[PDB]
């Protein structure tokens, strides 16, 4: 699971935006919203479509899913529970990097 | 690591702000300090704050006199510089006014002084009736109080709409602060202050892109061609009253996060809308944004078809200059946004390698972007200098600088071409058809017989004068 | 027949014709040899104007900002001002001349450049021992005047700085020369005729090297060439010899007034008669003859003007825009060729001193047609009187404004500063005999594209 990781991360650092929105509560939202329709998406479940929010989100994973299944092979052997676990590993990555630890001194400040 | 450069012994703070990528680095122990003052005296690239509100976003518009209030340089300074047409015929390019502030109004003030400049400006063009008045340096000293004077002129005419900017020029650390003022002003006061028509199912606003040589009009015809409506655009080919309807919107489409994030993310807050972050110049960017897009809409198919003719009529040109310009150096010494929307976009479209980068005023945000896309081994420099900018070229030897022209005019000495990266050579830049536009200029600007005429001593009688033999697509 | 003085009417500016003090300051000061201005005051009054130069000139010039930000604004800039002339110091190891060019902001929050001055002069000789650095103090507030007003400033206050360090010498026997703001092309003729009247003589500033090479060791050579040495030696001179009157006379009289040196102003050197004039004063100063190669260069641009004159010129009406030396020299110029000036615009606040200018009565006594002068005048007063009728058949200014022309579909030659939207014109002469050949040259073909385009009798293009 440790390579297939990587592989992502990877890709989301070289090719996303939406992990690197104005503030901490923005790119928390982001991360948690795009990530849990590429879960969806690549596992076939039906994505959510109800909210203006929700279509957004899956408008920006169906780019990573569609690239993800292009450029791994691994990511139509595995099953959805290897699926789920390694979104939720990349979840945990991308708040570590875009947040915990990031140096921005504005991803705090209440006003836009 | 963080670099020391050599020209930087006696500031040597400057190290905390460049970055030299490095094998197996944690990044995030590495970003630069961005956003901060600048160290006086060393020929930093930077503007002032006015300069971003004025010139940058308000000034894009084709409807609205834009009143400088202070003495007349601001004004002369900010007139024939740009380059961002409209379908008006360039109104906001032809002419630009100022209150002509002298000492008597710095001594008793400048209300009075403004308030006739205005209604001076309305009566010499009749057919005008939007305005932006925005403050300078001596203006925000003196304490003239620009809304009220606002106020009372939209009393006395109520035909017209004035809009205001407290930017004096030492506001903030660069351009970056005007971008600021103005967008939350704007929000704050003038959105939601009229409607238009709806005429689509599919709307939406473009925030962030400022028509550089028609990049917006050239946009605008894939939003035709896919039966979206723009309610706004901010503020590229845009007018005044647009503005005022973007809570109408269902998506807020944003390329310049930089200039323009700030009102996306408050239209989110305040009205639901929401935000998606795309790049518009980059030829595979072009078609994940629009992907994205039709996605968000349900238009999917009308997306794919797009897409196929664009890539039918202009990668086999892309393609050809791929083959050309693979494995050149670049450097990209700009704002901050193009960094970070280029340098994997020449690198994956055209091969080419970006070996330095330098942002005048970019955040940290800016910083993380461009090196979360970036290559190691280069180079990431925030608010430059020129001695910095020699030391560099030393460093990585680039074969083409996309820059300012007054610095592609200085680099030239040194033999080394230049595309400028701001109002561009030949463009659009934006687009499928912009990026072929881009791969062109930096082709002809590196295959190019006077470089080459150039390195030649007549005198070495060891040498002769070469012939050297270009392509085109 | 009425040469009319009229103010703008309006308070407001639409499309400056100058810009502000600062500006002319930092022109000024990119002639010097080894010489870096530091603007005092935010980072848009130093930015815009390096643009500005790279605009007309097609080149990078070096000029440093104090970047004035909001905690100096509150509590003042002097150490913005002491820290860069040190950091200037410290990183270009060559740096001998430092203007200090205030602006709009730091005269009005009242900064106290004569004792940042004197921090900088106590610290400098403590860290470089064996350095000489000059550190003008420029005042440019930006509400007055222009950047007409600015250059004049900065040129004498320099001036005033390296001759009060070094004082009367031996005898130069050579001219001091103060051109005014003029093109590198226009530096080279002085030279020529210098030279072939076998005059000595510095021209202050000496800006042929900003039109550089692109030379196979890369080197960079766009620098002024006048010195710290070249300026100290204006106290030495035999005479000074100011050609334009807003722009580098005032030097001139500081140098008769300290040092006894007897300045000549003349009319600047536009057209024949003010070069004649030109020559004439050299001459009586120098004791030195006009030499035979000058008089084949009048001859050869009187027949090429005569070429033009009756045929295509006369009667024709002009509107003028620019400097004031430039739109008052141009006026008379354009008289001798039978062109008629109708409109003259200058755009600043100085016309209690353009009142009293003699080239107006010298246009009052020749003129046979009225002639309009609008001081304090911006560009919209051109295009007003435009759009209200007035018949134009040819606009001589600047590149800003282009569009006017452009819109009225009036031909539009481009003098002064700055000439951007034509190639190679900073090299070309536009004072002097040749200088005047080429402004003729100009129009004339100027007119005759315009005939082409609008098809208006280019029929006539063959015989003429
Ligand atoms: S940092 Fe920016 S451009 Fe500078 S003044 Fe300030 S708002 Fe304006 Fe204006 S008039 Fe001239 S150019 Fe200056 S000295 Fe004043
Ligand atoms: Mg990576
Ligand atoms: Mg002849």
């Amino acid at each position: 699971s440790q390579s297939h990781l990587d592989d992502l991360f990877a890709y989301v650092e070289e090719r996303c935006l939406w992990q690197f929105f104005s503030r901490t509560w923005d790119r928390e939202e982001n991360i948690e919203g795009v990530l849990n329709q590429v879960g969806r998406l690549l596992t076939g479940q039906e994505p959510l479509r109800g909210t203006p929010q929700e279509r957004l989100f899956y408008a920006d994973a169906l780019a990573m899913a569609n690239d993800v299944r292009e450029r791994f092979p691994w990511a139509s052997q595995v099953n959805k529970e290897e699926i789920e676990f390694l979104l939720d590993g990349l979840k945990s990555r991308l708040v570590d990097v875009t947040i915990t630890r990031s140096t921005n001194r504005e991803l705090n400040h209440h006003l836009y | 690591p963080m670099v020391l450069l050599e020209c930087d012994k006696d500031i040597p703070e400057r190290q905390k702000h460049i970055y030299l990528k490095a094998p197996n680095e944690d990044t995030r122990e590495f970003l630069p300090i961005a956003n901060a003052a600048t160290i006086p005296g060393t020929l930093s690239e930077r503007g002032c704050a006015f300069c971003g509100a004025k010139l940058v976003i308000g000034g894009v518009l084709k409807d609205t006199i834009q009143m400088i209030h202070g003495p007349l340089g601001c004004a002369y300074d900010t007139w024939h510089t740009k380059r961002y047409p409209t379908d008006n015929g360039h109104f906001n390019m032809k002419y630009v006014w100022s209150t002509d502030m002298k000492e008597s109004h710095v001594v008793f003030g400048g209300e009075k002084r403004l308030e006739k400049s205005m209604h001076e400006a309305f009566d010499e063009m009749p057919d005008i009736k939007r305005m932006i008045v925005y403050t300078t340096c001596p203006t925000a000293l003196i304490g003239d109080d620009i809304k009220a004077v606002a106020k009372k002129v939209m009393k006395d005419r109520p035909d017209v709409d004035v809009f205001t900017v407290e930017c004096p020029g030492f506001s903030g650390v660069s351009q970056s602060k005007g971008h600021h003022v103005l967008n939350i002003g704007w929000i704050n006061e003038k959105v939601e202050t009229m409607e238009k028509e709806i005429t689509s199912e599919y709307t939406m606003n473009f925030i962030g892109d400022f028509n550089i040589q028609g990049d917006t009009q050239l946009l605008q015809t894939y939003w035709d061609r896919l039966g979206i409506q723009v309610v706004a655009h901010f503020t590229g080919n845009g007018t005044y009253d647009d503005l005022r309807c973007m809570h109408q919107a269902q998506l807020n489409v944003v390329n310049c996060a930089r200039s323009s994030g700030y009102i996306a993310n408050e239209l989110k807050k305040r009205y639901g809308i929401p935000r998606l972050d795309i790049d518009s110049w980059g030829f595979n960017y072009m078609a994940e944004g629009i992907r994205k897009i039709c996605a968000f809409f349900g238009i999917e198919e009308k997306g794919e078809e797009l897409i196929a003719e664009e890539y039918a009529k202009w990668k086999p040109k892309l393609d050809w200059y791929k083959e050309r310009l693979q494995g050149k150096k670049m450097a990209i010494w700009t704002g901050g946004p193009r960094l970070w929307h280029w340098t994997k976009s020449v690198e994956d479209d055209l091969g080419v390698q970006v070996v330095a980068m330098s942002s005048k005023f970019g955040h940290e945000e800016d910083f993380e972007k461009v090196i979360a896309r970036g290559k190691e081994g280069t180079y990431y420099i925030d608010d430059g200098n020129e001695l910095e900018f020699f030391e560099i070229i030393d460093l990585v030897k680039p074969d083409v600088i996309f820059t300012g022209p007054r610095v592609g005019e200085l680099v030239k000495k040194l033999h080394i071409p230049y595309v400028n990266g701001h109002g561009y050579h030949n463009g659009p830049y934006m687009g499928f058809e912009g990026f072929v536009n881009l791969a062109r200029d930096m082709y002809n600007a590196v295959h190019n017989p006077l470089r080459h005429l150039a390195a030649v001593d007549i005198r070495d009688k060891s040498q002769t004068t070469p012939v050297i033999v270009r392509g085109a697509a | 027949a009425e040469v009319k003085l009229s103010p703008r009417d309006r308070e407001g500016i639409i499309n400056p014709m100058y810009d502000c003090q600062p500006a002319g300051a930092q022109y000024a000061g990119i002639g010097i040899k080894d010489c870096i201005p530091l603007v005092h005051g935010g980072q848009g009054c130093t930015m815009f104007v390096r643009l500005l130069f790279a605009q007309h000139f097609k080149e990078n010039f070096d000029v440093a900002s104090t970047s004035l930000h909001e905690e100096s604004a509150v509590f003042g800039g002097a150490k913005r001002v002491e820290e860069g002339v040190l950091v200037l110091a410290r990183r270009y190891p060559n740096l001998r001349v430092i203007p200090i060019i205030t602006t709009c902001s730091t005269e009005v929050i009242g900064d106290d450049i004569e004792g940042s001055i004197r921090v900088c002069n106590r610290a400098l000789e403590a860290e470089f021992p064996d350095r000489k650095i000059y550190l003008a103090p420029v005042h440019t507030p930006s509400f007055k005047g222009s950047h007409v007003t600015g250059y004049a400033e900065c040129v004498k206050s320099v001036f005033k700085t390296i001759t009060d360090a070094h004082g009367k010498g031996q005898p130069s026997g050579k001219l001091n020369v103060f051109p005014g703001w003029v093109n590198p092309g226009d530096v080279v003729l002085l030279k020529r005729y210098f030279k072939e009247m076998d005059v000595e003589a510095n021209i202050y500033m000496d800006t042929e090297d900003f039109d550089s090479p692109m030379l196979p060791n890369k080197s960079i050579e766009t620098h002024g060439r006048t010195t710290v040495e070249d300026i100290a030696d204006s106290a030495n001179a035999l005479a000074t010899l100011s050609l334009a009157r807003y722009e580098g006379n005032t030097t001139g009289e500081l140098l008769q007034k300290t040092f006894a040196v007897p300045n000549a102003l003349v009319n600047t050197p536009y057209g024949i008669k003010n070069t004649d004039d030109m020559l004439r004063k050299i001459a009586e100063v120098t004791g030195k003859e006009i030499p035979e190669s000058l008089v084949r260069e009048r001859g050869i641009a009187l027949d090429a003007l005569a070429d033009l004159a009756h045929m295509f010129f006369a009667n024709k009406k002009v509107a003028i825009f620019g400097h004031p030396d430039l739109v008052l020299g141009l006026a008379q110029f354009c008289m001798e060729v039978e062109l008629e000036p109708v409109l003259l615009l200058i755009g600043d606040d100085q016309g209690n001193k353009y009142k009293k200018d003699p080239r107006i009565e010298e246009l009052k006594n020749t003129a046979h047609f009225d002639i309009e002068i609008v001081h304090n005048a911006d560009l919209w007063e051109l295009e007003k009187r435009i759009n209200a009728g007035l018949q134009l058949d040819l606009i001589m200014g600047h590149s800003k404004g282009r569009y006017v022309a452009i819109e009225a579909n009036i031909p539009m030659v481009r003098v002064g500063f700055p000439t951007f939207d034509r190639a190679g014109l900073y090299r070309k002469p536009s004072i002097g005999y040749q200088g005047a050949m080429e402004l003729g040259e100009m129009i004339a073909n100027a007119m005759f594209a315009h005939m082409e385009y609008t098809r208006n009798k280019e029929w006539i293009l063959n015989t003429w």
